[PDB]
């Protein structure tokens, strides 16, 4: 709903960035501060929210706080509101499902920065 | 009617349900959110681990009450 | 000069929004010791029970597990007669992702689904297999006499 | 027969948080068609030049571009006699997540730094490429003929 | 100093630079915040497209002064 939070170290997003520490996200859509996920997976290599086996995983860009698609530009509600996921681009850029689709059908690039080119995150 | 499912991080969600939704029902409401796979989740309610097979109905939980969250875990 | 900064907002937030059934408080000498009450569940031969525990948040927490055992005497046979509680999310199956007051649900959730096909206390867990009802009824009993007016 | 809930925002946006040197105004009687006046950029032939344009936002924006014309007379290699715009936002690398307020600031980039050898006006390329310092003083004066008092 | 850049979506950063950083160096930090390549951004200020090599305190771009991020383009 409003703002992204680590919950190993349990930091927002602020705290987080104070100190050089990324946002990341696994394959199953699971945020975490970079190093909180670093010292998990050096002790298990299944992931803290879901325990699914995460052999990879990568940063996600959403600073400020309070997230929403930039191609249709409804915020985190109004993207659910209708069945809509939040997903990431492996280059760690945020859109609701329905705008990558269909971005997807006339690019095949990302649309933040055209990176050549996703899953579902839960946030 | 609404429940309230206070989720692993603490945070609160609201699903909308009937009597009559299974337990694994309303897991597949909670992974729609979460990501968390039913086969991971359990549901806690005045002190008991609730059973997917059964219904809301079946448990006395009424509209407002408010389910806890924890992962798959086993005695042993 | 301090606590890892989850021990603090973890332990303001139990404070903050108790959860029903679950008591759980810092001591004043040990920001890592808790004293913990967990009500027996609901439908359970628990049931009306008060239950002490005591939970430690050991130095490499929360990668590694809060140490946990009963204070108060509990005829379960996944608890022994020294209170220690044999429970996958306190050792292989932990998750940094889960925290106290998950620990203590799961505890409860215990509680409510006893495991006697793989046990900490043998000759508990024997009379669970073999004779339910009356394992049930030595709960009881033992709840009544252990974890009431204490 | 509403606009899309992206143009709606956008435009409060645009018009909440106005960009120094870029006006960009829907028109009343049409939420597609947008007024706009850029300032040349500075350190160019182009500075201290107001430069009127259209925009207008297609039937299937953003997944197509805006379309973009100069309505004011401008010298440059990628501009032509008709004020259209050869650039490759506005067509092949066009993004959606790319907007008024960016397609703007992308063209006063484009007035900064001109692209003779790929143009769309030919002739003022070929005077820009053999000439260049004579193109410039071209662009300075159409700029104060055309661009200032407007 | 701070200086402002006011991203693709509309969203302002705040940025912590020297007047001696290159449009490089200052590209090199909005791509840890935003995740877009240097390769890709351009930074518009007073109407200008910035020049790699060039720093701050060339372009006289002083502090609390914003820049305006678009991606990059080509007349043609
Ligand atoms: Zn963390
Ligand atoms: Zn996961
Ligand atoms: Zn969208
Ligand atoms: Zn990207």
């Amino acid at each position: 709903s409003g703002t992204v939070s680590c919950p190993i170290c349990m930091d927002g997003y602020s705290e987080i960035v104070q100190n050089g520490r990324l946002i990341v996200s696994t394959e199953c859509g699971h945020v975490f501060c970079s190093q909180c996920l670093r010292d998990s997976l050096k002790n298990a290599n299944t992931c803290p929210t879901c325990r699914k086996k995460i052999n990879r995983y990568h940063p996600i860009y959403i600073g400020s706080g309070t997230v929403s698609c930039p191609i249709c530009m409804d915020g985190y509600s109004e993207i659910v509101q209708n069945g809509r996921l939040i997903v990431s681009t492996e280059c760690g850029h945020v859109f609701c499902s329905q705008c990558l689709r269909d971005s997807l059908k006339n690019a095949n690039t990302c649309p933040t920065c055209r990176k050549k080119i996703y899953h579902p995150i839960y946030i | 009617m609404q429940i309230f499912v206070k989720t692993l991080t603490g945070k609160t969600i609201t699903l909308e349900v009937e009597p009559s939704d299974t337990i694994e029902n309303v897991k597949a409401k909670i992974q729609d959110k979460e990501g968390i796979p039913p086969d991971q989740q359990r549901l806690i309610f005045a002190g008991k681990q609730l059973e997917d097979g059964r219904t809301l109905s079946d448990y006395n939980i009424q509209k407002e009450s408010t389910l806890h969250l924890v992962l798959r875990l086993r005695g042993g | 000069a301090g606590l890892p900064r989850r021990i603090i907002k973890e332990t303001q937030r139990l404070l903050a929004e108790p959860v029903p059934g679950i008591k759980a408080e810092p001591d004043e000498s040990n920001a890592r010791y808790f004293h913990v009450v967990i009500a027996g569940p609901q439908d359970s031969p628990f049931e009306g029970g008060t239950f002490k525990l005591e939970l430690f948040l050991p130095e490499e927490y929360p990668m590694a597990a809060p140490k946990v055992r009963f204070m108060t005497k509990i005829y379960h046979p996944n608890v022994d007669k020294l209170g220690r509680i044999k429970l996958d999310i306190l050792a292989d199956k932990w998750s940094p992702a889960l925290q106290i007051r998950t620990v203590l649900l799961s505890i409860q959730a215990l509680l409510s689904a006893p495991n006697p096909d793989d046990p900490l206390a043998n000759d508990v867990a024997e009379q669970w297999k073999t004779n339910e009802a009356q394992a049930i009824e030595t709960a009881r009993a033992w709840t009544r006499l252990y974890a009431m007016n204490n």
